[PDB]
């Protein structure tokens, strides 16, 4: 169990992160899903003026 | 390649650098 | 440690560890050091002869990749009646790498870029449907691609003196040859470019914040050489970027949220995740369920 | 801390920042079974990482009331993963055991717990003639508690249970134990499933108290089996 | 980099980055679970690795999941954090997710 | 015995055999060996030196040529009142080598094989006649043929932000001009393509019986970058591919029955005999019969 | 008789007085993976005698309607033993198989056994456009029948079916058949429960036929594992 | 035959591999 004092918070917190080893290699580069685009952007038009 | 072009900067890309140094973000301590 | 790193590294064989004194999966991100254990380390492991090249993630593979960075179309036909706001048989672009989001984002993953770029110019030509026009046929038309550095006069017609180009780069291309295609070198007045300027452009207050006058280009003004015919087309201009011969400085964190401006980094987000400025990444029930778990 | 020690065991592990040291009972290491001492001549079979790993069992509270808990090896680990599989398909088995016993709790916590392996802990009855039956000893993973941890619940002293492989986890002290057990029997292999070789008792000496908020302190024991050992393999009997 | 496996509503900004613990009444209990699909949305998508690797198709290797523990000086406490290969559902006892 | 073959054998001279105890022309077709009787033992026999080449029937030679995968055919138009259904003047294919006949069977004749594939696109047009309309002429259009890996976002429009391609590899090509071509690498995450699947895809019970997720190659994307124009067209692409640098382990039989999906190896066979189900070859009127008798 | 050959493997054996020769498919035996093609950097578990002998399958009357009998691997040794356990607690796996058909008769009967192992025999539907489903594929250590055995339930041909690993029982020569099947696979190693590396089909090619007393003619199968090896171990999911 | 790209797998087909054993098909046994 998580054991705390009385003067000590009850509810105590963890972060997690998560690494490649030098194990890793990545392959067959394609198009990030992770940005996207609907219109031109901001001041986009304005390069033209 | 080929490169018959008199300036250095036209020539097609150098994919022949393998070296890295992983440490100088991973263990940037002393 | 620099070495040459051309294959991903091998395992080892481990055997039962018991030892005093000796913690490797004990580690203090208090340091600001990554993790060091090992998987011969966490686990008992075997021998394995890893061949996996690391070619593909090299950064001048990453991106020495063309990509969409101007798109133009304008009206060729007669101008005479036309606004003083539409593109009249020619328009000048100023050059920037931040109006489409791929290589937008793929350039900012680094605070400092050096590389040489190759320019690729591919036109296509419609017929204009406007009134009742009918199909007619594709003209080939010749073009021209002038660069004016900065300080150098820009065309103000189809027709100006500027175009006759006595020092200023200029290429003439035909639609149907191939794209057109040239290569400008590190034109920056520093080492590098800056991906991210935390300044301000002049020595007043009033300046723009976030672009580096160092980084600057120019224009790049596109016209068609022949002069216009008893038919109206739509002339599309696009050019392509192509990043090589790089060196790349201070790897940044990738952008979340949508980008809003070309001039600036501002952010709002989506509505709802995934991207949104309260949640980057989608909701589940809880943190003790899995979406798609596996059940038979 | 007092001491830090990493205990690998396969594919799993734990790690142990407050340690007093680790116990080789007797002085010895397990090892598989020699040539000049084996007596079956089956081939045996020897799964190393599928059976040589820890395998945690479930908690104990302790209370203030509570006498001890006891765990008799391998019936708690017959029946769990591949080391069970192994148990019921096989005759005979061999093997010894590394055991850690987990429990923490706060700086204005006291309490002191006994971690004692006793080899063939030969269990008596109290105010009765017959002897133990089968229920009474074979517990499983879930094991049993001490009825009268006073004299072990056989008869002799718990005051001197330390002549047998032992540490203590004294909450001002440490929070975890470890004791390395090997093959201990008078044949080279046994039938798993009528015999115990091991027996670990957790026994509360000194009990627990605090003034400060009370929360539940539970006592978490893993065992790892080490250079495990099969013969007479058939079908699966359990 | 930070995980954010507190993905859920009422989570919002930076408290999606940590995980909170409390004290428990039942013993063996589990506290959460990370699903491990950097391919689709979930807790690692917005990591280094997982941004970097979401620019390619294919990947290899191993991964190393690590968990500071951010609570007081005389907080004490024992975790357990398992990794399960694929073919079946995900655990939900201690029992079964030691193995 | 592994050698080097690159004729067919020579033929020895034979003499009259008469020896107890050996009998080449007795076999025993039980231990799954083919007869080993060789023709200097079974008739007398003259020395031929053979110099037939086998270069011909070597597997490279055999598989590296190319051979349709795709055809498709979309209009090029104006799609604003077009239904939700149509090519709206761009389509995208989810590549595949069991749709056309003669390629499928010729690959599925070994269970793994691992090569490099050579991608040709041949794109031809034609005027629209539907309704009134006229020959007018054939333009020379620009098409972008886009590869979208596994979990990459393929286009939904003729202009999405998806065409611009920052790390997808994309081919831009005119109709006037060569048919385009490429090459794409050995792709499988395992050592060599799984021709035949006996397992399912996914980790429970109703994923697809008989294909590997480790041979999944992805999508191909092909636009008209021309926007369109007052008059409609009809544009055809077609997509072959021939396998080079081939390895090929374990063959089997070819098979009889009329393909009845790309999904599967569901078999129907013809009403009638050749290659019906109960009668592969065509029956003749009896055992003792020849059809093809030269008679004089 | 026409040849003998015993089969040891672990604790098992068999013995065959009648038989013709055995097979390697393609000239190969099986072995264990090498570091230099292993992929999965766990360290694997290696039972030998506890997986590697012989499982002998629920035997098939040998009738004049006979189409044909297969079996799929190693799904129709999962569940079965040491091996069923070990394949259901691992994720990965990785073997060769030695099988032996065993079929006796008198010397007044006839009849010709194809006994083929393909690989990835990938099977197809009958006059449909729908895939096979899983309870069609998976049927476990009953195995299954050939629908139609002429077009090798694909589309294919059964006269070409000599191209694979194979042999006959021709009850007029022999009486058993023996194939030896190394690893494989376009992976090194492949999770069990969801792909069959080889199957392997029996087919009357001549049927039963004899005008002496009618008695029950049987065919049993039996499939030793051999060289296995198990990845990723976690909790049975059988 | 010429070959000028960087990848090697974008070469021409390499129709030279005259080794052979079909006794892995014809022989198999023992
Ligand atoms: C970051 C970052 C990246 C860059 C480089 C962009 C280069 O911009 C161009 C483009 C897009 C086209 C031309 C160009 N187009 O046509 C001609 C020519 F024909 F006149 F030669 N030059 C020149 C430059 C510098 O600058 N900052
Ligand atoms: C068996 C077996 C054989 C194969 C290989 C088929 C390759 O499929 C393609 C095709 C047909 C076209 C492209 C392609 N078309 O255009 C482009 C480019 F222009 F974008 F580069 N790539 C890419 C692949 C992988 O996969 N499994």
């Amino acid at each position: 169990n998580l054991i705390v004092p009385s003067e000590s918070s009850d509810t105590c917190s963890l972060i997690g992160f998560i690494a490649a080893k030098d194990d890793f290699s990545l392959r067959l580069m394609r198009d990030s899903p992770d940005i996207g685009q609907l219109d031109h952007l901001h001041a986009a038009e304005a390069a033209y003026q | 390649q080929i490169n018959f072009y008199k300036d250095s900067y036209a020539a097609s890309a150098s994919k022949q650098d393998f070296s890295q140094d992983p440490s100088k973000f991973t263990e940037p301590v002393v | 440690i620099e070495s040459i790193i051309k294959t991903a590294t091998d395992t080892v064989k481990s055997e039962i560890n018991a030892e005093l004194g000796v913690v490797p999966s004990l580690n203090a991100v208090e340091t600001g050091a990554t993790s060091n254990t090992e998987p011969e380390e966490a686990i008992q492991t075997r021998t394995v002869i890893n061949q996996h090249g690391v070619s593909e993630t090299l950064v001048e593979n990453f991106l020495s990749r063309a990509a969409l960075v101007s798109k133009r179309s304008f009206e060729y036909k007669d101008h005479t009646s036309s606004t003083a706001r539409a593109d009249k048989n020619f328009f000048k672009w100023t050059i920037n790498t931040r109006s489409f989001v791929q290589l937008r984002r793929k350039l900012e993953l680094f605070t400092y870029l050096r590389f040489d770029a190759e320019i690729t110019i591919l036109t296509t030509v419609a017929v204009n449907g406007s009134g009742n026009n009918t199909y007619v046929g594709l003209p080939d038309l010749t073009l021209q691609a002038m660069f004016v550095p900065t300080g150098a006069l820009t065309p103000e017609k189809q027709d100006s003196f500027h175009w006759q180009s006595g020092s200023n780069a200029s290429v003439f291309f035909k639609i149907s040859d191939p794209p057109a295609r040239i290569t400008i070198p590190f034109m920056c007045i520093n080492s590098a470019y800056s991906v991210f300027y935390d300044g301000f452009a002049g020595f007043e207050k009033n300046g723009l914040y976030g672009i580096n006058p160092a980084d600057t280009i120019g224009n790049l003004c596109v016209r068609i050489v022949n002069e216009h015919q008893p038919v109206g087309f739509t002339v599309t201009v696009r050019v392509y970027m192509k990043p090589k011969h790089i060196k790349a400085w201070a790897p940044r964190p990738p952008r979340t949220l949508p980008y809003m401006s070309i001039a600036n980094a501002n952010y709002k987000g989506k509505e709802r995740a995934p991207n949104a400025l309260s949640a980057i990444i989608g909701n589940r029930d809880s943190v003790k369920t899995m979406p798609h778990n596996i059940v038979n | 801390s007092d001491r830090v020690l990493q205990l690998k065991l396969g594919n799993s592990a734990i790690v142990t920042q407050e340690a007093a040291n680790y116990c080789c009972a007797y002085g010895e290491w397990p090892n598989y079974l020699p040539d000049h001492e084996a007596v079956a001549i089956d081939k045996p079979t020897q799964p190393e990482t599928a059976t040589d790993r820890f395998y945690t069992l479930k908690s104990v509270k302790w209370e203030t009331g509570s006498t001890g808990w006891w765990w008799k090896l391998p019936d708690a680990l017959n029946n769990i993963g591949m080391f069970g599989q192994n148990v019921q398909h096989h005759y005979l088995y061999r093997s010894g055991f590394l055991i850690h016993v987990q429990c923490n709790a706060t700086k204005f916590h006291q309490g002191a717990l006994l971690v004692v392996a006793i080899p063939e802990h030969q269990r008596g009855a109290h105010n009765t003639n017959t002897s133990p039956g089968f229920d009474d000893i074979m517990k499983g993973e879930e094991g049993g508690t001490f009825n009268h941890p006073y004299v072990l619940d056989d008869g002799t002293s718990l005051a001197c249970a330390t002549i047998f492989p032992h540490q203590w986890i004294n909450l001002r002290t440490n929070n975890s134990a470890t004791i390395v057990l090997p093959w201990m029997n008078a044949a080279p292999m046994d039938f798993p499933l009528r015999h115990n070789q091991w027996t670990l008792a957790i026994i509360p000496v000194v009990p627990l108290g605090t003034r400060t908020t009370s929360s539940m302190v539970p006592i978490t024991v893993s065992i790892a089996p080490m250079c495990c050992e099969f013969n007479g393999l058939r079908h699966a009997i359990t | 980099s930070m995980m954010e496996i507190n993905n859920t509503e009422s989570a919002v900004g930076m408290e999606r980055l940590k995980v909170d613990i409390s004290a428990l009444t039942d013993v063996d209990q589990l506290l959460f679970n990370i699903p491990l699909d950097i391919q689709l949305d979930g807790p690692l998508r917005n990591t280094l690795v997982g941004n970097i690797s979401r620019y390619y198709t294919h990947w290899s290797g191993s991964l190393e999941m690590t968990f500071m523990f951010c609570g007081s000086f005389m907080a004490a406490g024992k975790l357990i954090l398992c990794y399960t290969p694929p073919g079946g559902s995900c655990p939900t006892t201690r029992e079964t997710a030691m193995l």
